[PDB]
């Protein structure tokens, strides 16, 4: 929609903060370290290699529109998220325990804070039975 | 506590030696019953087998009915098959529909018979159809479907060439042998229907010989057709054999299951964070640390983290190749360029 | 504004589901008409089909004539097919020539018939020939031609071996069975023509049996011929199946379409600069900045830039391999050698 | 000193040219005797060959008895075949059991005959069974078993599809041709037994023609069956040919035999050290140098060294791949990061 | 100056378009003469072709005699074929021997005939034997020999399995059908000779049907034999097709011809230096610069240089693989370790 | 032609400026930096790997003659240039817009000056319709 | 067994000596250099890559239990040890000499001390014949 | 022969000059630089990777005997030398000119001195015709 295009326009302008019309890894790292995100060249290349579809190594306005034309509710999206829940399902019988989920969240990734760990155990719980109904969890991830 | 899971493993997915031998025994006894029913029509076992057909039929239908009932009851272990809706989803599967159709047809024919040849043949049909139930991981049908899906354009092209070649060859055969008469006066090629039948026999190399050209030009064109189009007839066997060989060759280059665990966890975390970006009153915003217009920036950061996690997930599912080496070398070279530049700047500052 | 492009996409290159199903329906109705015409000669549909042949013939010829006219009109979208010369270039294509020949033959036979068997057979021939029009990307003919071109020497060698083997085997069969008489007195091998026919039947495994050797030495030499030369007969199917399998395997290692965009742009720029090197009065010479004899040097620089761009273009079209890793490692090692040498020189200067 | 090893090499594992030609001569004379016995039944050599059968039989049985005796005596060279228990282990091998059974059956039949057709046929059976003794490295049976073991699920799937396809095709053939009568009044398809025989003939492309459908629908379904299921019939040849081709392709990427010597020595040393960890009074504990509770720590260190040696052994047996390059680059990058960090720390200390 | 080389290129190794079309015309006219001689025996061309056989025979023998003479004269261009000994070496080649035998047999038969069927057949034999002369690069015979040499053990194993399987299957067929009588009273399986013939027909899928089992057990064992051993019959086609496919795949990874020039030059220089090490009075010893016992050391240095050059030569002939990347990374890492160690030592000296 | 050989001779002598008979990456970089072309070892290796056909790593006189024996009007040349125009033809319908060409020229390659951008839009224009007739453009590239 | 689990517990605690619950390459190198084992990052990575089954790069308690659930008497274990004795069996006739074993032990690996070399030649010797009965040696390696 | 073994013995002792019984790249480089051969680690690894058949990275006495058990007159040797002469035979017609041989010797390898270039043109010359009889040259390389 036109309003969505305008929103992407001011988002691009704010993320640029330079007026050149192209946004670089230097500027992205600068804004993250202003926020305090201690960036890395690994993050910079993980950004360049996929979003920058033109291939010039920068972030142009038409490029940004192309990557904002994405959609997270794709059939491929819920299929891959379901397979991801199947990745750590060691038993393979459709039974998933909350203890292993808590351990993985705490010891891997961003090292989830106890607040968001409690958020995990409260949102994904059928009356706190320990066996989360991950299909409806996938549905309400996709529903957003 | 785990009785439902145990019975589900025992029934749906046998493994090890106990359940594996049990399922092998069931399969072999089913095949023995099928071959005995095949031999039943012959006069060697015309009477005894037919007299014993009803007993084995009722025993088998009872066994498969109980098996279907217990499998449906144990289907509740799967999260997607929990409740009445989940049981319906399990039943709506093609295999479950096949099983219920087979058992209902069996009980119908048995109750009608209790109080002919077509009924017995339908019994064999439902037995061999239920025999397909042993396919549990889809290793036959899903595998062949995937192989076809990979090579759709190739099979389309090959079939197109084969049909066009056989059609032109059959037309040439007919025009050469319009008046084809074999020894002792029979018109073997009465029409291009006969020509097409001879062509398909030749391409399949059956060689029945009921329609064989009797002219030298016909023999030459038949030889050319055999040279050209029989290769099309032999294609798919070699094609899918090579496909299986290359799949097995690539089966040796997969990463260990623990390598994709960090990628899966990271993508789950990023997906949840993107979903929770719609919740303004969350308390996780200040963990990164006043904040009024930075919510959109945080949403963009979470979105790009989710995209990076998606890239990591696609990288995890694919085997090793040159791209991984290229990106590893690129990141190492960039790191060492950066470090050398920092050292050069510091040394230039220090020397004065 | 885009109506010509839209109709060109609808006709020439169907895609998605709407046009794809439309073309599938056209193809299946064409095949249904073909099979009904095939069954027409048989007495089951001798009268009704023949009576309805003219109606379907005129309807189809009108449909294909309109389709050809609209496709030719829409061909103007392509730059190479703009104007009368472009329309002629579109018509000079083999597929366009085939279509126009088919439609003109159809209208000729229909107008002659309006006011026999050969005419109907030619109608079937032109229908199956126009049936080849569905090939639009050349995925059948161009693909088979490319596959043959890749393996020209291999097919030449294999065919050479096969023909020589079958020729010697047939000569041995004839010399062994000059007086070959089968049961009840028929000379099956009346000559080495019969021997050659038996040999080609054996290598194609038809097994008609009209000419079968009746001697033990003949049976042994026939067995040796079957062992040796039938593999030649079975070669091409496996050969091109393996070729397709390896092509599909290599289909996973192509760079993204945006990676070759910089190379294409650079080569276009270098080509234009080389062309404009012939224009002395250009104003782009001073952009690099008095200049009298440096025009030749600038021409050489532009030529070497064009050669480098050509190298980049050839690198873009080929998939990943060891060469890319080798050159990346070489450039990185050279860069870090250069940087370390610069650091060593500067430190030696500084220490004094 | 080495006479037992020399005779073991001469008998069990011929190599070079002398023993190789000797074994080839033995094999060819055995085949000549077999083919002469095959020709013996025919009236050309009915009398002379039968009269000379006993002489060659006794000579051969004496030769193979002496060969078995000397091979068993020379089996003591192998460490696992030392002593009476080792001789029994050598005899318990399937090949040794086959040889002893063959020789005992031969001597039994010869002593009974000295003082009919079935006995002679059993003589041929034992001769061709002993003929299998030339397989010494298992290059036939062990190789085929390994190839099957690698592709167990693939052959299971392919056979499953093939049998199901042929079963349904035969049932369709029977239902189409229940009343199949060929020319001059014979019921070719008397039953679905005849239908199954015709189906297996078609899938094997024998084309005997004793049961050929006489209806157009039967011809069409037979053509569909030939298109679908004959590829299954042709699968295994191409499958294992591709397997052999890929094995030979991978035969070029093995490390030299001296490269695995350090890994083998290290793993032997670690295994011995782990075993000797159970010996508290050993004098090797102080070599690493007071020690009361560190025995468990030393056991853990030896265990992890043994695990590392096991990893090295598994790496040695596998050919080169991307993993070796990845780990080499990782270790080099880590080393140079560590060295650069040390240099940075030392320079920061020095500058002050 | 280059007339001998030009005629050698024109005759032995045609290339481009002029000589290529000339040789193609010669080959096609030879094939036309061969097929006309094949058709000569048939009454259509019994008289005219036979009357014209002598003219074409003498013209062709004169042409091939002149061609052989000029080729032998032009063979002097090759260094190994210089002089009478070189001409004899050229003549001792199998192709030259074949050509001289063919021409001498042709002139003998023509002079005897001038002043029967076997002579004409021998004429065809020598024509098709001389037809093999078009093979100049050995692309047929040498290529097949190399392919066999690569897979000797694989073909040995496969043939061994195939013959053993067919032998046991034929014995089972005979024991099942000792009294095999077909319809209307003929003993199809008169013996295991008939059983072997039926088995070879089945494995080659000829399906003549002269010996078909009439028992259910015979049909089952024949089906098992067809399942097992026909794959052996179909092996070599797929095996060598996959071999050709992998060879063509590896044809894309060869280094440019200029890359092996330095290795060849270095190995030639080292070989000459090693040879000249036996010349004490040479003046090249002081180029490296008093020297009494250092001649042995110089010989060892030259020998190790020659070994290194041999290693470079073996590396040049093999395509790219992981070893080149491994050694390049190893040498780069060693260089940068050495440089960093030198820098560390110098800095430690400087800081004091 | 003999005159062409002589022209290549003085071109080789001028590009050498050393008299050794062989020209190296050091000399090529020196002459470019005298012109002001800020060379790079990447350019040096991109030069060595293709022109230096002998493989000695230098630029000899017979080598230079071999690389000057080239020809830019080859059938392969116009085929590859046509495919290159097909590379960035996103639509694939034979329609190419001048706006994307201008953007690519300005943001990629040598960062074309406005003068040569105007040269592009004036030479490749059928009365300024925006749909360039790229087939005749290929022809007059090859015609030179 | 429960006693075995407890033994693994105090072994993990002693090898940690930090109380964090996770043991790192730094701590392992520190304890080895306290023992005097002059560690190397190569040894550290050879440890991480195989024992650390979770993949977090550390040594956790459940991980340590998983790697202590090993067994050295596995059929694969004696098969691989037998193949290893077959690796250096140059003759391939089942004859192995003690001289080559002594040379390999002395010149490769940990450079076996004369004491353990004598241990080798005394334990693996059928009355000092020089032809060790390596099958029973494999058996009593596996028997432990 | 026993005399050959003794010759190899004193050759090994002289090339060692240390008495350790094993000779290393350090000692080989030291003796070459004493001779003045300005060695390189590339030469050192090109030595280790092929002669050192045991794989310990040094030069032991049994190793040296194994590499001195070589023979330069092998059928493979003359076959590979003949193919090497075929490598630079650009014409492929069996004609080889002495001018290209002189150029290659002078500009590649050890940069052959004019003395050994004259040795080349005098030893390999059939009365100075310029077309060397390379088959007899191969024979008298192999004959030594
Ligand atoms: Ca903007
Ligand atoms: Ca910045
Ligand atoms: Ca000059
Ligand atoms: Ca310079
Ligand atoms: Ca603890
Ligand atoms: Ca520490
Ligand atoms: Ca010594
Ligand atoms: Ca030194």
């Amino acid at each position: 929609t036109e309003e969505q295009i305008a929103e992407f326009k001011e988002a691009f302008s704010l993320f640029d903060k330079d007026g050149d019309g192209t946004i670089t890894t230097k500027e992205l790292g600068t804004v993250m370290r202003s926020l305090g995100q201690n960036p890395t060249e690994a993050e910079l290349q993980d950004m360049i290699n996929e979003v920058d579809a033109d291939g010039n190594g920068t972030i142009d306005f038409p490029e940004f529109l192309t990557m904002m034309a994405r959609k997270m509710k794709d059939t491929d999206s819920e299929e891959e998220i379901r397979e991801a829940f199947r990745v750590f399902d060691k038993d393979g019988n459709g039974y998933i325990s909350a203890a292993e989920l808590r351990h993985v969240m705490t010891n891997l990734g961003e090292k989830l804070t106890d607040e968001e760990v409690d958020e995990m155990i409260r949102e994904a719980d059928i009356d706190g039975d320990g066996q989360v109904n991950y299909e409806e969890f996938v549905q309400m991830m996709t529903a957003k | 506590t785990h009785v439902q899971g145990r019975v589900y493993n025992f029934l749906e997915r046998p493994t090890g030696w106990k359940c594996f031998v049990y399922h092998f025994a069931v399969f072999l006894i089913v095949l023995v019953c099928l071959i005995f029913s095949v031999l039943s029509t012959i006069e060697q076992y015309a009477a005894l087998a037919t007299g014993t057909l009803f007993w084995m039929e009722i025993v088998l239908v009872v066994f498969f009915g109980t098996e279907y009932v217990v499998r449906l009851w144990s289907a509740g272990c799967r999260s997607k098959y929990v409740g009445l809706w989940g049981r319906l989803r399990f039943a709506r599967k093609p295999i479950s529909i096949i099983d219920l159709i087979v058992v209902v047809a069996s009980m119908v024919v048995l109750c009608v018979g209790s109080k002919a040849t077509s009924a017995i043949r339908g019994i064999r049909f439902l037995q061999i159809l239920r025999m397909l139930h042993v396919d549990r991981q889809g290793g036959t049908w899903r595998l062949l479907g995937s192989v076809v899906f990979i090579h759709r354009q190739e099979l389309i092209t090959t079939l197109y060439i084969g049909f066009l070649g056989l059609i032109f060859s059959s037309y040439f055969v007919y025009l050469a042998e319009k008046d084809a008469v074999n020894e002792s006066g029979r018109v073997e090629f009465g029409s291009y229907a006969d020509a097409l039948w001879w062509g398909v026999v030749t391409v399949t190399t059956i060689g029945y010989g009921d329609k064989v050209p009797q002219t030298w030009v016909g023999k030459t064109i038949a030889s050319c057709f055999s040279v050209f189009a029989i290769s099309f007839f032999a294609l798919p066997a070699g094609i899918l054999g090579s496909g299986f060989a290359l799949k097995v060759q690539q089966k040796q280059r997969q990463k260990h299951f623990n390598r994709q665990i960090p990628a899966a966890a990271s993508l789950i975390q990023t997906a949840w964070r993107c979903y929770a970006a719609e919740n303004p009153d969350s308390s996780t915003w200040k963990i990164y640390i006043l904040r009024e217009h930075h919510r959109a920036t945080i949403k963009v950061i979470r979105r790009m983290q989710y995209f990076v996690a998606k890239k990591k997930f696609q990288q995890a599912r694919k085997p090793y190749d040159v791209r991984d080496v290229i990106e590893q070398y690129s990141q190492g070279h960039l790191n060492l360029m950066v470090r050398i530049k920092e050292l050069q700047r510091r040394l230039d500052q220090s020397i004065g």
